[PDB]
């Protein structure tokens, strides 16, 4: 897992951590504090940290439109503001076999203590997140359709891909 | 006072040095605003603050998804505090001949400009204004400051900046103005060369319609006339 600030935010840490082969998401999901994204709509760290700076600046200068970060985290990395299609499609599916936990935490971080939350709750392999990881399960089609992205677009690479999702972030 | 509001809202946490100011301030900063350290891909980053930046930001992500034209990343956005941040472009010229802008890269081979490399380099330049206005966008502010050059080997790649005048528009009137505002800043240093440069760049522009069969050549005839009616009526009658 990875423990994490962003620069103009020095107390708030936000933790990320990616599990394989995880056997109970429909449980997980009857039993939705952490914010558990589906990575198949994420391709890089590039975009997933684009997406808490985002909720940081809208948190601090705007206005929060959900209940926490780590929900507010998950609107932000949709193109569009409808909360419950960001909840549908970046959260987890009964179908998920791979997730992200990501937890803001507003003291340092007991990192024992958190590993141990979180494999009380997934049933699966935590593995290091990083891009290469990410570059597993993102599902390229899925972005296009969701983040609504021209079949004229073609990136040659995944940070080509990043640099467009990470442009939606911004300016959703 | 400036300079205290950045610091403070960015912490100190945040490096910066100031590099322009207008009537817009700039700064660099090896900084990443998101990326971990040591996670990020480049040595320095461009932050851009307005004491608008909504406009830049959007026509910005519009065209980095066309295929061809050059344009600096949008690395992250705060539009309420008037910050953008941006992929920083371009080096210095070897010979102490300045950041790689194209106004720079002209003075420098001014005195010998005829060159696969000049040549090539402007014609790459109207391509660039080519693609965009083919597009239907508009620059706003198209002079040889805001061309600037990214080093490719032996090579030069012609990116786009400074988007804040910018529009969507297929108006042949906003085309027009914009190749005369970059005709004019080139003719502006009355360099025996200017025409020539100018010429090449026409050539690249020229290219960019022609490539877009029989629709692209009447769109173009309709751009060069309209560009010849805004030479006109540019200069007292
Ligand atoms: N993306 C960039 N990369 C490198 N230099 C830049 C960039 N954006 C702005 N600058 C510099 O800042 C000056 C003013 O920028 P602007 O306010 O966009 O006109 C420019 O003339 C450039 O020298």
């Amino acid at each position: 897992m990875v423990v994490s600030i962003i620069p103009q935010f020095p107390d708030i840490k936000v933790s990320l951590a990616l599990f394989e082969q995880v056997k109970n998401a429909k449980e997980i999901r009857s039993k939705m504090s952490f914010a558990f994204i589906d990575p198949r709509l994420v391709c890089s760290g590039e975009q997933m940290y684009s997406a808490i700076y985002k909720t940081l600046i809208e948190v601090k200068y705007n206005k929060m439109r959900t209940r926490n970060l780590n929900s507010e985290c998950v609107l932000c990395l949709s193109p569009t503001s409808n909360i419950s299609d960001a909840f549908l499609k970046f959260g987890i599916k009964d179908d998920s076999s791979q997730l992200i936990c990501l937890k803001f935490h507003t003291d340092d971080v007991d990192k024992e203590q958190l590993r141990t939350i979180m494999t009380s709750i997934v049933k699966g392999q935590e593995i290091e997140f990083n891009d290469d990881n990410l570059s597993r399960f993102y599902d390229e089609a899925l972005i296009r359709k969701i983040y609504k992205l021209s079949d004229d677009f073609k990136p040659q690479d995944v940070n080509g891909l990043s640099r467009a999702l990470v442009d939606a972030i911004q300016l959703r | 006072e400036f300079i205290d509001k950045v610091s403070s809202y960015l912490t100190p946490d945040v490096d910066i040095a100031p590099i322009s100011q207008g009537a817009a301030i700039v700064f660099t900063t090896t900084t990443h605003p998101y990326l971990p350290r040591a996670k990020d891909s480049h040595q320095k980053y461009i932050i851009k603050y307005r004491p608008r930046t909504l406009n830049e930001s959007r026509l910005l992500a519009k065209l980095y998804l066309i295929p061809g034209l050059c344009v600096p990343q949008l690395i992250a956005c705060d539009p309420y505090n008037g910050f953008i941040w941006l992929e920083f472009l371009g080096e210095d010229l070897p010979g102490g001949h300045g950041f790689s802008n194209l106004k720079n890269f002209l003075w420098m081979h001014d005195q010998d400009p005829y060159s696969d490399l000049v040549a090539t380099t402007l014609r790459k330049v109207g391509r660039q204004i080519g693609l965009l206005h083919w597009n239907d966008y508009c620059h706003g502010d198209l002079t040889s400051s805001n061309i600037v050059l990214v080093r490719d080997g032996a090579r030069w790649t012609p990116h786009l900046i400074d988007f804040g005048l910018g529009s969507v528009s297929n108006l042949v009137e906003d085309k027009g103005v914009d190749l005369y505002v970059l005709e004019r800043a080139i003719l502006s240093t009355h360099s025996k060369h200017a025409e020539k440069y100018n010429a090449w760049i026409m050539e690249g522009f020229e290219e960019v319609y022609r490539e877009q069969g029989a629709k692209g050549a009447k769109k173009l005839k309709e751009v060069t006339k309209r560009f010849e009616e805004v030479r006109l009526r540019g200069r007292k009658r």
